[PDB]
């Protein structure tokens, strides 16, 4: 119903109690996996599958 | 009342004694019932004997009047006394559990021993007649007085509060006399402060609009078999 | 040895009764081929006629099941009442 | 006080039931049938030649 | 396709396979050792509740004479339009 | 064939014997009207009107506690199926219905035969009562539908943006460190924006969407409630 | 006697192999749905008998008492004539489980006593018919069991078209 | 809605003035008044018994919306077909030769 | 003769039509809207009221517009 | 009279377990029985903190269950049928090989309906093997 | 003071809610049940392949083959079948073995 | 003094909830949380 609660005024607050710590950890893995997924998916040494076009998603469900 | 071991003994040693005293209390009943019924047959209102008709205003349900299907019958000392109307009532009670049970029986077959094995053990809804001495009578009437205290205080709630929920007293008598209709055994009531709740009640529902689940409390705490 | 044509082409203009036979023999066929090849090897037949024999029992069970309707008074009512002169005409000026 | 025991060992057994669901049950029919059941049947007659 | 893939239950753990005729007769068994005892009359409504109605619905298929073909309900293909059997 | 598998809320099970192993008051509720029926003081109805109130909060709890929550990412509407919520609206409408039919009151139908004895009895009184009663069904179907088809929609759209939101994000970050790098910060911008619209809407949506399945059923029920004046 | 234990058997067998249904057995069945509509409607007409007749004063004369919906002066001529005969003589007007027992007791009873003879007729015409199904109900008695696949056994007659299985 | 009060035996119009399908059914015609569905729905309208219309189609939908209606799709009968089927009568009887269990005794 | 025929690009077209729902459905809360500021200029004082309607409306003329859309989705990656 | 119908048949001691029970009790309350912990019908409660610490660890269990669970069906799937269609196949391969081929499908995944078709349609002239290559 | 919920065990509050509470409610469920059970509780081989699996059916091993053989294996063990009679194959033992001496 | 919880409120302003009245109120004017 959000009545109330702690609420920290600014970033530096969520370190004032342990359930905004837990929740800025989260926002950390968050915000952190799209960074992580942009370096691995956008490498230079990545290769598509030479077979990809022998089976795919589509002529399945097709 | 919870069953017991104790009871189970009890009403197995009283129980073909307590049948062939069930059948000699029929026999006498029916004759009291017999001629209760041709005194009423006979000197009955025309409304009584014909069975008038009296429906509800929402949903037109028959039900019972309690003015014109009730009737009391002023000169019924002549034939019967009072003696036997109380055998009467105290037979109906019996014989209504007895009724109840025997259905089930010829229902389950053979299935209802066991059911039968539970029932024994508790004297809530044995007869009266399986009780051979004092003490056996003494504990099934406290366990007729249990049934009542477990039933009544449901049934005086959902009166009370439909109708504190759904209307008021119109007059201030008639605010004492809701108030106090509805206290504690402790205290003692006036029956002539508490009687214009009749008449208020009357206004609200009478006896031929009563619920079903109203009903179903009431017969509870009566010790009627309701199931 | 010869299987029945059981395709659909083949089974649209054939009475039920005809294709579910026609299906129960097919299925005979694969099983008595198949027993006679784990015989040949010199292999139990159980082991490798399982699969057949199956196939074998629900063709039996869909078979069996079917009773065609008799010809009786109500029955040709009711045939007569759907096909009418109009409908069938109808029908063979019609596709398929 | 009775509510509160039962709670506490149906809270326990949830926890046990949430841990064993989302981190150690296998999904039934795999692709390539490493993990989980295909299925099998159940009933089937037994001791009854006759009813073939 | 790949968005509709979304909405299946997600904690599928394991399937039974039984064909109707087993359970069928096995359940028919159960109902026949429960209602043989001499202690349960045939005229009980017990007795009746259990048999009366499986007798007729079971008389009602049996005099059962339609002019269509209904396909078979176990079999091993039943996605085809175009082919009953 | 029996398939063995289970529902999606074993830690909200979990949650709730945690939490209400205590008791605590309970003051908002998503259909409060269930509570309410009559607005008029001296009016009473002699039928069960208040039997509805457990089934309506148990449902609406029920129903939170599933579509309120598979906002979450991942989170399975175990349920969504559209004859299964044919099987739950079947259950409660019938219910009702059948507890109305079995009063065995024939007049409480004569509202069906709508209009006055001046409009023609077999061609324009008994033609709307033919339509009002195939209404009365077709209301059951509404109810269940909708209750299906929102949040299938719903959970659509919302699937097929956050993809949009992934692809975008992933493969095209990498002009904010190019010339271009305005245009990026205004879609990512536009997309922050549609993702928090998104959810909000999908909030408020879920909980109108159970204050009006629980409307349809208390509407039912109020179609045949007689009142009568305390005297 | 229990017939019904014994002839659920024999019925799911019949619909399981309902090909080897001759027109004798068709014929049987027939007469049994035809047997079985005509107990219940007896057993209606009991009930409503049974009904009427506790009926309570008032409410037969509210009942057969004027208005008359179609005046024709034939249907007030008849419910004058039943109201008359009812109220006559006297009549037990029950009322509750009383009406209840005395309406539906007798009903229940005549409705199965009438289905389990038909029930024992039925397995008697089936042991006397001369088809598999006959042979099947027999064997049924004799042996205690069903015995599937019984007309391919003793290679039941079959369509001409349809002979070759038992080409063996 | 509201409550609902029965006409009493006074209140309710005489059948003559009821009308049917093309006019009242009176002396000469009165038996017609059983035929004529419109002059019985007229006739209960006047009379209040508004249900007798009512009542017995909603049943009707709910009988169908419950129990005929899936009793229909799943066991009810399609058209035939152009070529019938038709049972030659020859399976059941049993081969020459054989011989029949005796029946109980 | 027999021919069965398998087009590919059709179902673009019925994602199209699904997508002309939300013309009656945008031009649904215009009204809704348009209606609004005429009911807040003659009772300024119950704004609360109105404008929770307004929204509350809104919704149920979104479901709707999401109906179709679902719709379109399926038509078109599917 | 074998068993009670009525809950006050206690069938243990009122101290059975009293410490861990009281633990458990003083988690649950510490933070729901308070007045801003107002819930909307049992289900969304008032307090922040709940929300906050709730709603990750639904989707971390959740999100967990699905890449070790469910999507990893469709990961094997795709490996079995692009790289000879039966499981010792793919086993055939090493680590990085099949750490290549999940990465693509990842990709595929984050594709989705908005990235190139090339992905899954051969252009005209494509050297590379294409559906019948293991037929 | 009695009350049900309070006072009764779960089982019996249960009895007593969908007896004297929700009979209606209970019966049409009931109902449903059954109706599911007896009309919505089958699915053939076909209808498995095409939406039976997560992924998608694996042709490469087939499992239902493996399922449905396994099933054959057990009752023709059990029921001790002679898969060999002439019924199950149309055709005599001695045709039988002809047949396996030619091919 | 201690931390623990009271009387529960359920999120409730008893200076404007529909049974007010059966709150006290203090002197500043605000209705109690529990009778
Ligand atoms: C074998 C076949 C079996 C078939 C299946 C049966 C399945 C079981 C169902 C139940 C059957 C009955 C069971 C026995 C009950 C005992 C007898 C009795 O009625 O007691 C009076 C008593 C009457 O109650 P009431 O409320 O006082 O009556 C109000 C009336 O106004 C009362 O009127 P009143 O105020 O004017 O006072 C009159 C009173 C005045 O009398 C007295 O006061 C004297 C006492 C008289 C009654 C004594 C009863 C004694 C009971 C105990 C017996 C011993 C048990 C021993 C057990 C242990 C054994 C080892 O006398 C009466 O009570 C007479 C009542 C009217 C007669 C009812 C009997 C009708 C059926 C019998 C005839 C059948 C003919 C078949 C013909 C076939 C043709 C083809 O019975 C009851 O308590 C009612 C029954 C309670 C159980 C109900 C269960 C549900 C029943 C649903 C049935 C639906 C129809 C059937 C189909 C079912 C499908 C699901
Ligand atoms: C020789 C004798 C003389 C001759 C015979 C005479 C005639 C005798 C018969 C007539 C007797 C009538 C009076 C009876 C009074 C006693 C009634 C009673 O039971 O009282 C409660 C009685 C105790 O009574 P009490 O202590 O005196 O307290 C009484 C109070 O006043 C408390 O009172 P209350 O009011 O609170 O209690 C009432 C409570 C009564 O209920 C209970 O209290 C519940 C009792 C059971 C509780 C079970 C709890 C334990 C569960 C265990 C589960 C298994 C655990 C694991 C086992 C592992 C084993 C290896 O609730 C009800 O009344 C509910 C009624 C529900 C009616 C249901 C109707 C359904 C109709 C269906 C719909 C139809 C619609 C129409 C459709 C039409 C379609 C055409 O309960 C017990 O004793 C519990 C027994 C538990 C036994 C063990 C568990 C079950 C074992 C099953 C074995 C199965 C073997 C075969 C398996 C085969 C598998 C293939
Ligand atoms: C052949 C392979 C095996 C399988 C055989 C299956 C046979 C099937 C026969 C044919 C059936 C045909 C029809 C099937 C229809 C299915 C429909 C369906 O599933 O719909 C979905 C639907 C999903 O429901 P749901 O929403 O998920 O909620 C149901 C949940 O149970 C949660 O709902 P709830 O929380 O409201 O439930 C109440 C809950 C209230 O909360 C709790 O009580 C908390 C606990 C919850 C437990 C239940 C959840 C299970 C979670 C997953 C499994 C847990 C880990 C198991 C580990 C296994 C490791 C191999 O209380 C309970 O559950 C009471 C049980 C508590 C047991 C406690 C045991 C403690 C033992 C301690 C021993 C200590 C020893 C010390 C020794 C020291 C020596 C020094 O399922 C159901 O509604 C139930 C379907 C059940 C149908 C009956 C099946 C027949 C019975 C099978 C029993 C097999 C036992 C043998 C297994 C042996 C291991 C392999
Ligand atoms: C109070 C209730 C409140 C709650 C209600 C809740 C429900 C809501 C309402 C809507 C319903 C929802 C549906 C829910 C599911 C329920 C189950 C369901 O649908 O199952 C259907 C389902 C239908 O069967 P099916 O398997 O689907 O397929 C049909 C098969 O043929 C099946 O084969 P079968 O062998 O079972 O056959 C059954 C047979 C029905 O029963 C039978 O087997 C035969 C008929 C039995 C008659 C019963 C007695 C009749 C009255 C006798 C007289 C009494 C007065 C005595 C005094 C007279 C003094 C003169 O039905 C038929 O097939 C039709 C037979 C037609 C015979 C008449 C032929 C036409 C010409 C003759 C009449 C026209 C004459 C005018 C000529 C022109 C003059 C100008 O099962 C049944 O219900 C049938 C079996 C049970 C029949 C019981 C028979 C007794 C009926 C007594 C009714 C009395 C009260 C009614 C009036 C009330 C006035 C106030
Ligand atoms: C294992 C066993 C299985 C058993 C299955 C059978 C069913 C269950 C059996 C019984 C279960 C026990 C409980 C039953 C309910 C008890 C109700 C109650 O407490 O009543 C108290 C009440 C006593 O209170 P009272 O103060 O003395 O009088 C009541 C007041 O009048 C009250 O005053 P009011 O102001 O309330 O007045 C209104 C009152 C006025 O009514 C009455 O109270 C009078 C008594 C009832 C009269 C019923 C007959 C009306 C005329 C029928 C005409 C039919 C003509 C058809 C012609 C066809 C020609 C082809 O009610 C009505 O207006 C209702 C009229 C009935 C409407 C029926 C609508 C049916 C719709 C069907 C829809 C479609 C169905 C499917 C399709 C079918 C076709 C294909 O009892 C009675 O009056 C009679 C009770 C009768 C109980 C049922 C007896 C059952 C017998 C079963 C025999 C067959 C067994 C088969 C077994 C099969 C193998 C297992
Ligand atoms: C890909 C294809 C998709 C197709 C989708 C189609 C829609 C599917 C929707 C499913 C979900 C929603 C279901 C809602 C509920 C539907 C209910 C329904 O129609 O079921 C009817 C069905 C009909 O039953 P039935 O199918 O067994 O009918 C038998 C009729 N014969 C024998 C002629 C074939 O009911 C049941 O399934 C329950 C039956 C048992 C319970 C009732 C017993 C009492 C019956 C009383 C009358 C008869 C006996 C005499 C009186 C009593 C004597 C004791
Ligand atoms: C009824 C049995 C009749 C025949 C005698 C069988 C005796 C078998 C030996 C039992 C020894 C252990 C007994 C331990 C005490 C049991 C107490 C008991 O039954 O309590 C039930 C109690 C629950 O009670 P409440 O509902 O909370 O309230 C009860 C107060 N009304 O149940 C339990 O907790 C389960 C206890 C199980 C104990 C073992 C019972 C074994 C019964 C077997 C019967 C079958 C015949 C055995 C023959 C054995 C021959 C060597
Ligand atoms: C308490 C009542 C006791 C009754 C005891 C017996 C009374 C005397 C016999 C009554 C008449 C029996 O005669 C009965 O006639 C009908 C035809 O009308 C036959 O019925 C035959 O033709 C009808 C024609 O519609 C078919 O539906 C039915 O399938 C077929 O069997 C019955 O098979 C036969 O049994």
């Amino acid at each position: 119903m959000l009545l109330g609660g702690f609420v920290p005024r600014r970033f530096s607050q969520f370190n004032r109690d342990p359930c905004w710590m837990f929740f800025i950890f989260s926002v950390g893995f968050w915000l952190g996996e799209y960074p992580a997924m942009m370096i691995k998916y956008n490498a230079r040494d990545l290769v598509y599958d030479p077979h990809r076009y022998v089976w795919s998603h589509h002529d399945d469900h097709h | 009342m919870q069953g017991s071991w104790s009871v189970l003994k009890k009403n197995c040693s009283n129980f073909f004694p307590g049948l062939l005293a069930f059948a000699q209390q029929t026999q006498e009943a029916y004759g009291i019932w017999l001629r209760i019924y041709n005194r009423q047959q006979k000197y009955g209102p025309t409304d009584f004997v014909e069975q008038s008709e009296t429906f509800s205003p929402d949903y037109h349900k028959r039900f019972h009047s309690q003015d014109k299907n009730m009737w009391v019958d002023k000169e019924l000392c002549t034939e019967v006394s009072q003696k036997e109307v109380a055998r009467l009532m105290t037979y109906k009670l019996d014989m209504w559990r007895m009724a109840h049970c025997a259905g089930a029986l010829l229902a389950t077959g053979g299935y209802a021993i066991p059911f039968g094995l539970f029932w024994l053990a508790n004297d809530t809804w044995v007869p009266s007649s399986f009780n051979l001495t004092g003490e056996e009578l003494r504990a099934w009437r406290e366990a007729q007085d249990l049934y009542r205290y477990r039933s009544a205080p449901s049934y005086l709630t959902d009166t009370k509060w439909h109708f504190d929920f759904h209307a008021y007293p119109w007059n201030e008598t008639q605010e004492r006399a809701w108030d106090d209709l509805f206290e504690k055994n402790d205290v003692r009531r006036d029956p002539k402060v508490v009687r214009p709740a009749a008449e208020m009640y009357d206004g609200f529902i009478k006896f031929e609009l009563i619920r079903r689940k109203s009903l179903r409390h009431l017969c509870r705490s009566m010790n009627i078999p309701t199931f | 040895f010869h299987f029945h044509d059981v395709s659909n082409d083949a089974i649209k203009g054939m009475p039920p009764s005809e294709a579910l036979h026609k299906h129960l023999e097919n299925a005979q066929l694969a099983h008595r081929i198949c027993l006679a090849k784990a015989l040949k090897a010199g292999e139990p037949p159980v082991e490798k006629c399982a699969l057949t024999w199956g196939e074998v029992l629900i063709r039996y069970q869909a078979w069996s099941e079917y009773r065609p309707p008799f010809q009786d008074s109500v029955a040709q009512a009711k045939y007569k009442k759907y096909w009418s002169k109009k409908r069938q005409e109808e029908d063979d000026k019609n596709p398929f | 006080e009775i509510q509160s025991r039962k709670k506490y060992f149906q809270t326990l057994g949830y926890l046990v039931a949430f841990i064993y669901l989302y981190f150690l049950m296998p999904k039934e029919k795999s692709f390539s049938g490493l993990s989980g059941p295909d299925g099998h049947w159940i009933m089937l007659p037994k001791g009854r030649p006759e009813l073939f | 396709s790949n968005p509709a893939d979304h909405f299946r239950p997600n904690l599928k753990a394991l399937t039974l396979y039984a064909e109707r005729q087993h359970y069928v007769d096995r359940w028919l068994h159960v109902k026949e050792r429960w209602l043989a005892p001499w202690y349960l009359p045939w005229w009980s409504p017990l007795f009746q509740l259990g048999t009366w109605y499986s007798q007729r619905s079971r008389n009602l298929f049996l005099v059962e004479n339609h002019l269509s073909y209904r396909p078979y309900k176990f079999r091993r293909n039943d996605e085809d339009r175009n082919n009953p059997y | 064939m029996f398939l063995f598998f289970f529902c999606d809320l074993f830690w909200l099970r979990l949650l709730l014997c945690m939490y209400y192993c205590v008791w605590s008051r309970l003051c908002f509720i998503v259909y409060f009207n269930c509570l309410m029926l009559i607005f008029d003081f001296l009016l009473f109805c002699l039928f069960d009107l208040y039997l509805f109130v457990g089934l309506c909060l148990f449902l609406l709890l029920w129903f939170m506690l599933f579509n309120l929550y598979s906002l979450i990412l991942y989170y399975c509407i175990t349920y969504l199926n559209l004859y299964l919520l044919f099987c739950i609206v079947f259950l409660l409408y019938i219910a009702f219905l059948f507890l109305f039919c079995f009063l065995c009151d024939f007049f409480l139908f004569n509202n069906l035969l709508v209009g006055d004895s001046f409009m023609d009895v077999f061609f324009i009184r008994f033609l709307l009562c033919f339509l009002e009663c195939f209404s009365l069904l077709c209301r059951c179907l509404s109810t269940f539908l909708r209750l299906f088809c929102n949040l299938l929609s719903s959970h659509f759209l919302l699937l097929m943006f956050f993809d949009f939101f992934y692809f975008i994000f992933v493969f095209f970050f990498y002009g904010v460190f190019c010339y271009w790098f305005i245009l990026f910060i205004f879609v990512f911008c536009f997309c922050l924006l549609f993702y928090v619209f998104l959810y909000l809407l999908d909030l408020f949506a879920a909980i109108l969407q159970l204050f009006i399945f629980c409307n349809m059923i208390l509407q039912l029920i109020m179609d045949f409630l007689l009142f009568l004046l305390f005297v | 006697t229990k017939y019904e234990l014994k002839m659920q058997y024999f019925d799911e067998w019949m619909i399981r192999w309902r090909k080897f249904q001759t027109e004798s057995d068709w014929e049987i069945e027939k007469g049994r749905q035809w047997w079985r509509r005509f107990n219940m409607a007896v057993s209606g007409a009991l009930f409503c008998g049974l009904v009427l007749y506790t009926s309570g004063t008032a409410t037969l004369k509210r009942q057969y008492g004027l208005p008359h919906f179609f005046d024709i002066g034939v249907d007030g001529q008849a419910k004058e004539t039943m109201l008359k005969t009812l109220t006559s003589r006297w009549r037990y007007t029950p009322q509750g489980y009383g009406r209840v027992l005395i309406t539906g007791v007798p009903t229940y009873i005549l409705f199965v006593t009438l289905e389990h003879y038909r029930e024992r007729r039925r397995m008697q015409q089936y042991l006397q018919q001369n088809t598999v199904f006959g042979e099947q109900m027999r064997r049924l008695l004799s042996t205690g069991k069903i015995e599937e696949y019984l007309p391919v056994n003793i290679k039941a007659t079959l369509p001409a078209s349809q002979q070759a299985i038992y080409n063996y | 809605g509201e409550l609902f009060v029965r006409p009493k035996l006074e209140e309710i119009p005489p059948a003559d003035q009821c009308r049917g399908f093309f006019g009242p059914l009176n002396d000469s015609l009165k038996f017609l008044r059983l035929l004529d569905i419109k002059w019985m729905m007229n006739r209960a309208v006047a009379m209040r018994r508004e249900y007798l219309i009512a009542t017995p189609t909603l049943f009707t939908f709910i009988w169908m919306f419950t129990w005929k209606g899936a009793v229909i799709y799943f066991w009810g009968d399609r058209a035939p077909p152009r070529r019938m089927d038709w049972n030659t009568e020859e399976t059941g009887r049993l081969p020459l030769g054989f011989k029949p269990t005796p029946a109980p005794l | 003769s027999t021919v069965a025929i398998s087009v590919q690009g059709l179902h673009y077209v019925g994602t199209g039509l699904a997508a002309i729902a939300l013309a009656g459905v945008g031009l649904g809360i215009g009204t809704i809207f348009g209606n609004l500021l005429v009911a807040c200029a003659r009772q300024p004082n119950l704004t609360k009221m109105l404008f929770n309607y307004a929204i509350l409306g809104f919704a149920l003329t979104e479901a709707i517009g999401l109906f179709a859309l679902m719709l379109a989705f399926l038509m078109l990656f599917s | 009279v074998l068993f009670s119908t009525y809950r006050s048949s206690r069938l243990v001691s009122k101290e059975f377990l009293h410490g861990p029970v009281m633990r458990f009790r003083a988690l649950g309350e510490y933070y729901f029985q308070r007045a801003w912990n107002g819930t909307l019908n049992w289900a969304l409660p008032g307090e922040y903190r709940l929300y906050a610490v709730m709603i990750p660890f639904i989707y971390f269990y959740h999100r967990w269950h699905n890449d070790h669970t469910l999507d990893r069906d469709h990961v094997e799937k795709a490996m079995i049928m692009r790289w000879g269609g039966t499981l010792e196949d793919v086993r055939k391969l090493s680590a990085k090989d099949q750490l290549r081929v999940r990465c693509f499908t990842d990709i595929e995944k984050l594709y989705s309906a908005y990235g190139p078709k090339d992905t899954y349609l051969q252009p005209p002239g494509d050297t590379l093997p294409g559906k019948d290559f293991y037929r | 003071v009695y009350t049900r919920w309070k006072c009764d065990r779960l089982p019996v509050f249960q009895l007593k809610l969908f007896t004297q509470e929700y009979p209606m409610h209970a019966a049409v469920g009931i109902f449903t049940i059954i109706f599911l059970w007896k009309h919505m509780s089958h699915c053939s081989e076909e209808t498995e392949r095409k939406y039976g699996w997560w992924a998608g059916y694996p042709y490469w091993r087939d499992p239902i083959a493996r399922r449905n053989e396994t099933k054959y294996k057990q009752m023709i063990i059990n029921n001790d079948v002679d898969i060999t009679h002439p019924k199950w194959t149309g055709c005599s033992v001695e045709q039988l073995e002809e047949l396996s001496r030619v091919v | 003094v201690g931390n623990g919880p009271t009387f529960s409120t359920g999120g409730e302003c008893m200076n404007t909830c529909d049974i007010q009245n059966a709150f006290p109120m203090n002197d500043r004017g605000v209705r109690s949380s529990s009778p």
